[PDB]
């Protein structure tokens, strides 16, 4: 009897999985149980009796782990928002910008459905030091860091970068580059200057540690 | 006279800043294929310009074979200035470097 | 058996120090004119390859 609804329930759940995985991978307290949540448990908790998902119920708050504060002490709370409106307007985006500033949030992930207004997109880097990141739920269907050809990318601390630039007598820019808009760079939420450690499997040496600077 | 003293001070300050002390040096204890080639070539060049030889050249007429003999007994009085990509260097003597 | 007409060693040459072009001051082209053998980009690449900087020089 399910025409196309059944496919959209799984696609949204798979996107919710990737967001939870992303939030956990960055260094925020998210349990392995919440990540490995089945489709039936998602339907009972986030979908109504009619068989429709409520995206406003999916939104959550994330706090940094004890391990993450000992490496990044200026790492604050994170807010994830799943917009129930298919087209995100300049009015709906303005409410989200104020939501971060009022609750003293440091980072805000906004998962949009189809498209965002060009006027609304200008409000994204309007409130420093708070950062806003936008993601399409169709692009979050599959996690890119789970792919066999995508190695383990680890964001380094200001001290870890400082040490690497000393060992090789390097200048920030003298290093291999990763674009600020690169899929993995957007996943880990990289800022310009941040150095990422890449552990890649070689068919000559095996595990090999390489690095890239986000500019 | 005043402007040169400052220029000399800067030149020698930058030199000292780039020099890696004998204890802090962290390159290969082995003399590279390239180092050996240049040492033998340069010492041969010195030998051909009537430079004091520290070995007994038993009928040797080739300066390179003399430079090779001097290397075997580690009597070549040369130093390798190993540069790093920032411009800093490690001074290694021919004597201390391991030769295959 | 047949003897082919070609004398293959027609391009046999040797130059120590011969004439040079005014602009480049480099050995002039011409076997019979005591001309120079060209060391092209590929031979330059090969001398860089061995890491043999004095041979290139």
């Amino acid at each position: 009897m399910d025409q196309e609804n059944e496919r959209n329930i799984s696609r949204l759940w798979r996107a919710f999985r990737t967001v939870k995985e992303m939030v956990k991978d960055r260094g925020y307290f998210i349990t392995q149980e919440e990540v490995e949540l089945p489709l039936e448990d998602f339907k009972a908790k986030y979908c109504d009796s009619m068989g429709r998902p409520q995206r406003k119920m999916m939104s959550f708050q994330a706090n940094p782990t004890e391990e993450s504060i000992s490496k990044f002490p200026d790492m604050g709370s994170l807010w994830v928002e799943f917009c129930d409106e298919p087209s995100v307007g300049v009015k709906t985006m303005k409410t989200f910008v104020i939501h971060i500033q009022e609750k003293n949030f440091q980072t805000g992930i906004f998962v949009y459905q189809n498209n965002i207004t060009p006027s609304a997109m200008k409000l994204v880097p309007s409130i420093p030091p708070a950062t806003i990141e936008t993601f399409n739920e169709a692009a979050l269907v599959v996690n890119i860091t789970h792919h066999e050809l995508v190695p383990k990318h680890i964001r380094l601390s200001s001290d870890e970068k400082r040490e690497l630039l000393k060992r090789y007598r390097l200048k920030e820019s003298q290093l291999p580059r990763i674009q600020r808009a690169d899929p993995v760079a957007l996943y880990l939420g990289l800022k310009r200057g941040e150095v990422v450690k890449i552990i890649r499997k070689s068919e000559t040496s095996g595990r090999y540690a390489s690095y890239r600077i986000c500019m | 006279p005043e402007d040169f003293q400052q220029h000399e001070q800067i030149r020698r300050k930058t030199l000292k800043e780039k020099a890696i002390p004998k204890d802090q040096r962290a390159t290969t204890p082995y003399m590279t294929k390239y180092e050996r080639a240049r040492i033998l070539g340069t010492r041969a060049l010195q030998i051909s310009m009537n430079a004091p030889v520290f070995v007994d050249l038993e009928g040797e007429t080739d300066p390179l074979r003399i430079a090779m003999k001097e290397l075997a007994e580690k009597k070549i009085p040369l130093v390798i200035r190993r540069y790093l990509p920032d411009g800093s260097f490690e001074d290694w003597s021919v004597e201390e470097l391991i030769v295959d | 058996y047949q003897r082919l007409r070609h004398m293959v060693n027609d391009k046999f040459q040797v130059r120590s120090t011969g004439p040079v072009n005014s602009l480049t001051m480099q050995p002039v082209k011409g076997r019979k004119r005591h001309g120079g053998i060209r060391v092209g980009e590929m031979e330059r690449d090969a001398l860089i390859g061995h890491g043999t900087s004095f041979l290139l020089q």
